[PDB]
RNA sequence: GACAAUGGUAGGAGAGCGUUCUAAGGGCGUUGAAGCAUGAUCGUAAGGACAUGUGGAGCGCUUAGAAGUGAGAAUGCCGGUG
RNA sequence: UAACUUGGGAGUCAGAACAUGGGUGAUAAGGUCCGUGUUCGAAAGGGAAACAGCCCAGACCACCAGCUAAGGUCCCAAAAU
RNA sequence: ACCGAUAGUGAACCAGUACCGUGAGGGAAAGGUGAAAAGCACCCCGGAAGGGGAGUGAAAUAGAACCUGAAACCGUGUGCUUACAAGUAGUCAGAGCCCGUUAAUGGGUGAUGGCGUGCCUUUUGUAGAAUGAACCGGCGAGUUACGAUUUGAUGCAAGGUU
């Protein structure tokens, strides 16, 4: 029994920034989710948070494929009899580009106590300027 | 001697008791089966 | 409508969180020297001064 | 050191006794007497006598001063139950429990 | 430095001045045992390759021949009146490394 | 002779209650409730003991893959290369050297690529 | 040493644990027996010891014999308490 | 590597699904009755989201050791963006 | 090689008594201070019950509701932990905090991750919304007599045996 385990006293977390110019919504989300969970680190521990912070700029100007502009619908319920609402992906991109990116990424993370916290390290901004300059974010190149 | 008594080998055997737990092998139904005339107390049919 | 299940002692102690009494709200009487109810007389001498 | 007094088999239910007991824990000797004399409960006269009898022991059997005394322990136990009956409708009867309690008070000088 | 040895199925990394636990060996208490199978040698020096290093034994001293903590094995089948209870203690060997 | 019970039933039930120390509510107090939980505990341990080996093997592979991605090569490609050279080092020893001596693991990566 | 076998309901076969009493032999006990509580102890299982508190007068060990010999369920019986 | 004979002791006589050849029904039924196999019954483990009977495969006990079957390798979720 | 107070007569105590029924009739529960009553003189709180000292006794938590005194259940204080969380309540992995044993690769607690729909009965098939149990303790079900057959042991043997 010589397997190493990581705890809160020997974990270093970093900040990265990713630009969403001309990237598919699902393909950008697939790679980003693996960074928040720390799967790219060699000291990965399934019961301890080892991820890194992620900043995504340019929430708008993200491209779909096919007829997803008007054929992709998001439904929700208000827990009232007969109350169901819907909105298309095209409308959601220009009324709220930030919520579109968050939902796609957050649906790729486990729905546990630790998973609900690892998703709190994602920051999405519609424009091209972010107010987190006190940290040391580095540009990230997609694989 | 009265304090070392050994019966003849192979001449004594302990009896079998049924209905004394499931590990013995005859616990619940005591070797009778399920829901029959022969599973009741009072016998089955005549020998003939 | 009988209870469906037995109530455990964890639920019973939780329910009695607010089942309590408090102090009457006594004040010192500057004629008798011992405590008395506010806006009432001193039981030792019957002095509702002021 | 500690002085105590116990009263056994008092015709009061233990659940009702503990309501007044929680108001005197850790109180001053004069404060505890004042609280018990100003509450309109059924067990207030009974508990006060146990406290006043516990202070008398601390002043006679031991050389203490009754101005720095505090209440260190105050609890109620339960005793034997008196089982009565009450006739309900349709010819049957229901049981009635008359419970008793043991009241204890401990006063400590400190140290 | 560190070395990689195998003591039957398993593989373990060792260093000079370290106590290890392995499976039972025929050696008595207090005697000296050597490991003749090394797959990797690391540390400050040049890392040695594989499948096996030509030579490069590892020696250690035997401390005791004990047995592990007892564990209870219990299984049963629902509604079928079947159950079983067993106990198990697994012997081990304690060694302390002194030279590579 | 009349054989009456005593000091046998009580001594056998208190062993079950002792085995249930630390349980929630009545599961550490009542014999009938506590007895059922002990049988479930024994069944769980037998299953989890064999399942414990699969979980730790999947952890080593995850850490090996992450360390191999930094050398522009994949896990399924690295392990194929090692067997060509006959390294014969399991996942447990591969993971430990990939976090202790990051320079030592680089030597093995080069050897795997040489064998294609 | 060498090899081979060991999932299991109804049911068939074998080896064992524990309780009460009796015979013989040999022991313990007011410098403390049975019983009761705790402990991080032992055997492949039913189970067996040791130490400490309470307890105040009886009780184990070996080989044999006998049986009112083992409890979680029967809208079971009696008492106590939620 | 099993078969046969003579003796002691039993249990069983409510079966189910799937593949295949038929009767009946309506080339209906998770329908019903026959022949021939597998599984469940009395079988835990892996796959089919969960799902006795389908696919792979039959648990003496212990290990933080290796290779494979059915099904799989973008994230949940181990393995090829 | 019979029981030892749920046992043994229904009755170990003034039991065919209490109690129930118009009547014939049915029918309980309740044993234990100490060797010796030596059964607490006297002091303090009350109206009393009760309690704290002193004293008798080897022992008074042996104080007459009196030998030991388990469980359910009810209260007081403490070490660790808990108010963003979807729980057959456990098991495997695991930092942090508090202790130190029948001294052994120790004990208590538990931020997080994985797996996981009680037990018995009856059924082709039950997490089943099919049955049973509120909980704890005690009692509660293949036995004996006489014959038949078969297997093992032992004594004698064309004889064996009451």
């Amino acid at each position: 029994r010589q397997t190493f385990m990581a705890n809160e006293s020997n974990i270093e977390r970093k900040w990265y920034v990713i630009d969403a110019e001309g990237q598919t919504l699902g393909r950008l989300s697939s790679e980003v989710a693996s960074i928040l969970r720390g799967k790219n680190k060699v000291t990965y521990t399934p019961h301890v948070d080892t991820g890194d912070y992620v900043i995504v700029i340019n929430a708008s100007k993200i491209e779909f494929t096919g007829n997803k502009e008007t054929d992709k619908v998001y439904y929700r319920h208000s827990n009232h009899p007969g109350g169901i609402k819907s909105i298309t992906a095209g409308e959601l991109r220009r009324t709220n580009p930030e919520r579109l990116i968050e939902n796609s990424i957050k649906g790729m993370l486990p729905s546990t106590r630790l998973g609900e916290k690892q998703g709190k390290k994602l920051f999405v901004y519609g424009g091209a300027e972010h107010p987190h300059a006190a940290q040391q974010p580095e540009n990230y190149e997609l694989r | 001697k009265l304090h070392e008594l050994k019966p003849a080998e192979g001449s004594r055997k302990e009896r079998n008791r049924v209905g004394r737990g499931v590990a013995t092998g005859n616990g619940k139904t005591s070797g009778r089966g399920h829901k029959g005339q022969k599973a009741r107390s009072g016998g089955g049919v005549r020998p003939g | 409508a009988v209870p469906k299940r037995r109530t455990s002692k964890t639920r019973k102690n939780k329910r009695r969180t607010h089942f309590k009494i408090s102090v009457p709200g006594m004040t010192e009487c500057p004629n008798c020297g011992e405590y008395k109810l506010s806006h009432r007389v001193c039981k030792n001498c019957g002095s509702y001064n002021g | 050191m500690e002085a105590k007094a116990v009263a056994r088999t008092i015709r009061i239910a233990p659940r009702k006794v503990r309501l007044v007991l929680d108001l005197i824990r850790g109180k001053n000797a004069a404060e505890a007497i004042a609280i018990l004399k100003l509450t309109n409960k059924a067990s207030s006269p009974v508990i006060e006598k146990v406290l006043m009898s516990a202070l008398a022991n601390a002043e006679h059997n031991y050389d203490m001063n009754t101005d720095e005394l505090v209440v260190k322990e105050a609890y109620a136990n339960e005793g034997p139950t008196l089982k009565r009956f009450r006739p309900r409708a349709q010819g049957r009867a229901s049981a009635i429990n008359k419970r008793t309690s043991h009241i204890t008070i401990v006063v400590s000088d400190g140290k | 430095m560190f070395a990689i040895i195998e003591t039957g199925g398993k593989q373990i990394k060792v260093e000079e001045g370290q106590e290890i636990f392995v499976e039972k060996l025929d050696v008595n208490e207090g005697d000296t045992f050597t490991f003749d199978k090394v797959l990797f040698v690391g540390g400050d020096s040049v890392k040695v390759g594989a499948p096996t290093v030509e030579g490069a034994t590892v020696t250690a001293t035997v401390n005791k021949q004990g047995r592990g903590k007892k564990i209870t094995v219990f299984t049963y089948k629902r509604r079928k009146n079947s159950k079983r209870k067993k106990g198990h203690r697994q012997p081990y060997t304690k060694l302390t490394i002194d030279k590579i | 002779p009349r054989v009456k019970g005593g000091t046998v039933t009580r001594a056998r039930r208190k062993k079950t209650i002792k085995l249930a120390k630390g349980y929630f509510g009545s599961k550490h107090t009542l014999y009938k409730v506590a007895k059922q939980q002990v049988m479930k505990s024994g069944q769980y341990a037998f299953r989890d003991r064999r399942q414990r080996k699969r979980d730790f093997r999947k952890l080593w592979i995850t850490r090996i893959n992450a360390a191999a991605r930094q050398h522009e090569m994949s896990y399924s490609r690295l392990m194929n290369g090692l067997k060509k050279a006959g390294i014969d080092i399991n996942r447990k020893m591969l993971s430990e050297i990939a976090i202790s001596d990051e320079k030592a693991f680089a030597q093995l990566v080069t050897k795997a690529k040489d064998a294609l």
